[PDB]
RNA sequence: CUAAGAAAUUCACGGCGGGCUUGAUGUCCGCGUCUACCUGGUUCACUGCCGUGUAGGCAG
């Protein structure tokens, strides 16, 4: 047997963009007609502040370079001067069905994966998780330099059915840390929502809700855009805010990046913090993979000696390749 | 290509993180390809465990956002884009694009199935828009509950019952449910017509559409055209540039059990307009069909004009 | 050991754009429903006085060209014709973790200098930059122009630990010089209270407001926008100033630039008073850097004798790498 | 069974200095707006109303 050529995964936990919207502490019970947070522009005139190349160190260029300046148009995102709290909503959905791909050639191969994650999910079921993924929403990761320096978080939870409300959570994103996953009595239970979720065995729909009080006036970091073909150098803006209509937002793919925080089990330390589960497991601000193929950590390692070979890998192990599962990917030859 | 028997309308819908390229030469509202497959999507997944058959689907758009920056002193739009995760090394990743668009759409179903009379209308409404709600759109999501979903509710309405003042009333009653709306027909004939109209030079039918979606600026003995509608070039189907092969003949395909040919996508023609414009509903639903042993596999709304 | 390629640090001491409201000394303690300062609009023609260039001296040429029109249209932000006080009010954050990179290849690199970070908070507080950052607010650098020539300057700092005062300052900012770091009692206590936000010991929020006695009608000066030039014919705008709903506004990043303007330690001299915190450091207005790379007190230098190579530097060009962490900034290749 | 399935753009920044917009002026002449009308439940099976309590003298 050998493994699929084409393996694709449709993920679940499919989150939403996180709009932003700002008011007033201890009216946040009644926080449904915020104001939006808006981007506007405002002009910088910066200066040379780089790492020069050594040759480039004589006086007379810095001072011939500082005399003609650098002069921007960037966005930035505040909270209204009479307003302290930042309130980030956004919808997410545990859809369920984790371990069926969304396009495999070997029909083969893919009675021996769905054997394997049945196996899995009856050995041990989806609880770890799910407790991981409910801690990562009941701290505030989605918030991401929101987070820093507040001194007052609260995360609100509802599960919904219909036009209503199933049920609701309270959380405390600072007293619930940011590296331990402690477990808690509302923990468990929000986090058997989400394996019940994950199983295919029911309708979960959460809505998260997040409030940071930081300070009147200051400034809220919704997520940048990506975009490589910029102006003449003159009226270009060097940092666009993304904006959901006429309100600053987060992006949804990395919202899912905060909630995929799970992954414990990279070979360096679990003490340097859990990273994002992806394959070859790599994170964009450190520059650096983790999990390389030259180890035996690897998705693809341990996916194709868990599915075809049946080397059955340790349990946590296997907790991460499930995660990748959860996570989706476009995998193959 | 049958007759629709009801209407089912999916009656507000954001999308998220949708396909804005639709074809090597559009960039703006996905293919109504993705809407014919969505319907189909739907037809095998819960269209059989209601014994009923959807067919049509009818476009509705009421608000658009696409995910476009115009580059500061250029003239044409780029595209945002994301960051992809790192290299194996952890380098950097090599970039292809995809636009990204928000959409808010509105579905319109025929239904042709037996089984309209054995389920009440609003039990097969709920499940319709219960698995809808778990499924994609054009890549992308199909958003949940906002700031403003009260018309949660999913409506049916069979079009041959009552009188002739009943259904007329009763489409005029849906009317009022696509309220910002602009439906999307195709409108092949035209295309046919304007090359025929100005087939003097060239009778190609790229220069044609080419120059449709314009201002044309004519001169002093300005006299720019008149617009005549909302003409937009749409993809129109998929032409085929290959003998067709067995199941198991092409190498990486999607599975081993379907014929696979490799085609060309084939440009066309349609307008937007308001749903008060239309004259029935039935007339408006987009429909696919296809000549297997030719190349030609496309999608319409038969039975427009 | 390297220099990691990329290093990254995010700002502390976080400010908000200062909003400028106007009314009546000794309604100065009831400055909260005063009125903004409203960016308005005249018109302006002036003369030909600029220098020439020798070949349009000729005498013919220039009284053509002054008989030419040279109009354009200026923004303008005056306090009303019965209010005779600047209200300047921002607010601002002090976070810490001040030495702690938020994005960084070199896993040795940021061990290296997180140990030497470690090193000078133990031997010495953040107590010397806290006392020289507490000057910059107890005094009236983020006043800039609005400063100068004013009768009366007076500050007055709410830290702010709810929606309620824990403590409040009022000084006197004539009286604290532009030059001397000298030494008080209140401002040894704001001093402590920036040194325990620096430090991580603490909540640190400010409700800076600064009231400046002007006179009736007279000019104030929001911080100034960044327009592109066209031929318009009979003047377009030469001049916008920067504000937010309509009331007129300082930049958040020029009040940073006041607060961060704590360096007397560089070679020229220290008479000629404190200039701002700039990796080699350079006076955009004076059009000269400053602290040179050549003559090796560059930060980049300082830095890389610390961190790779373990050359503690003296104790006062210490102070301006830690000040420089503190300011935040692009740092590697 | 949808040009199908996957996705962190990030950190930091001083826009400043100056200025005379002026001079002059005819808005004029003329005109048909008429024609007709019920605010009438108890503007409460009720406000003050033997018992607020399907029982009652109750500006009925």
């Amino acid at each position: 047997l050998s493994t699929a050529s084409v393996l694709a995964f449709e993920r679940k936990l499919d989150p939403s963009d996180a709009l932003m919207s700002a008011g007033a502490w201890a009216q946040r019970d009644a926080s449904q007609e915020w104001p939006a947070v808006t981007v506007r522009e405002k002009s910088v005139r910066g200066t040379i502040s780089n790492r020069l190349k050594t040759k480039d160190r004589d006086p007379a260029k810095l001072d011939a370079s500082i005399q003609s300046p650098n002069l921007q148009t960037v966005d930035v995102a505040n909270l209204p001067s009479d307003a302290d709290t930042l309130k980030v909503r956004f919808t997410l959905r545990v859809l369920g069905g984790a371990g069926t791909p969304s396009a495999c050639n070997d029909a083969a191969y893919r009675d021996k994966l769905l054997q394997t994650v049945a196996t899995y999910v009856n050995d041990q079921g989806f609880a770890e998780l799910a407790r991981r993924y409910a801690h990562n929403l009941a701290n505030a990761r989605f918030l991401w330099r929101n987070r820093v320096g507040a001194e007052a978080v609260e995360v609100r939870i509802n599960h919904i059915r219909q036009g209503e409300v199933a049920r609701a959570w309270r959380f405390d994103a600072l007293a619930i840390g940011l590296r331990d996953f402690k477990a808690d009595a509302e923990l468990d239970a929000l986090a058997e929502l989400i394996a019940s979720g994950l199983s295919g065995s029911g309708h979960v729909l959460l809505e998260v809700v997040a409030f940071a009080r930081i300070g009147d006036g200051q400034e809220v970091f919704p997520s940048q855009e990506l975009i490589l073909d910029k102006g003449d150098k003159k009226g270009q803006k060097s940092k666009t805010l993304y904006s959901v209509r006429d309100a600053a937002a987060i992006h949804s793919q990395k919202i899912g990046n905060a909630l995929r925080t799970i992954d414990t089990w990279y070979p360096d330390e679990d003490g340097l913090g859990p990273i994002a589960v992806e394959p070859y497991g790599s994170v964009t601000s450190q520059g650096k993979a983790y999990r390389q193929p030259k180890q035996k950590l690897d998705f693809y390692t341990l996916l194709d000696n868990w599915v075809l070979r049946d080397e059955a890998p340790a349990v946590e192990q296997q907790h991460y390749v499930i995660a990748n599962l959860i996570r989706g990917g476009v995998f193959g030859e | 290509v049958t007759d629709p028997e009801a209407l089912l309308l999916l009656p507000r819908l954001s999308i998220q993180n949708a396909n804005a390229i639709s074809s090597p030469l559009t960039w703006g509202f996905p293919s109504p390809g993705a809407f014919t497959g969505f319907v189909h999507a739907l037809q095998r997944r819960v269209g059989i465990s209601l014994d009923i058959e959807l067919d049509g689907v009818g476009i509705v758009c009421h608000r658009f956002e696409a995910q476009i920056s115009q580059p500061a002193g250029k003239r044409t739009k780029v595209f945002n884009l994301t960051r992809n995760p790192l290299n194996r090394d952890g380098s950097t990743a090599a970039i292809v694009e995809e636009g990204r668009a928000h959409l808010e759409v509105s579905l319109l179903l025929g239904v042709h199935g037996d089984g309209l009379d054995d389920h009440p209308a609003q039990e097969i409404a709920r499940q319709v828009q219960e698995q809808a709600g778990a499924m994609r759109l054009a890549g992308g999501s199909i958003l949940p509950w906002c700031n403003e979903r009260f018309p949660a509710p999913n409506a049916e309405l069979l079009m041959l019952g009552g009188s002739d003042e009943q259904r007329r009333k009763n489409q005029r009653r849906l009317t009022r449910r696509l309220l910002p709306g602009f439906a999307l027909v195709s409108r092949e004939a035209l295309l046919q017509q304007h090359l025929e109209t100005l087939r003097t030079t060239l009778p190609e039918a790229t220069t044609l559409d080419a120059l449709l979606d314009l201002c044309r600026i004519n001169f002093e003995p300005w006299q720019v055209r008149d617009k005549p509608g909302w003409l937009v070039p749409i993809p129109a189907g998929y032409n085929a540039l290959s003998p067709l092969y067995l199941p198991g003949e092409v190498r990486n395909a999607r599975d081993r059990e379907t014929p696979l040919r490799f085609v060309e996508n084939l440009f066309g023609l349609g307008e937007w307009l308001s749903p008060h414009r239309v004259a029935a509903l039935s007339d408006l639903l987009w429909y696919h069909h296809a000549e297997p042993d030719k190349g030609l596999y496309r999608w319409s709304t038969p039975r427009f004009v």
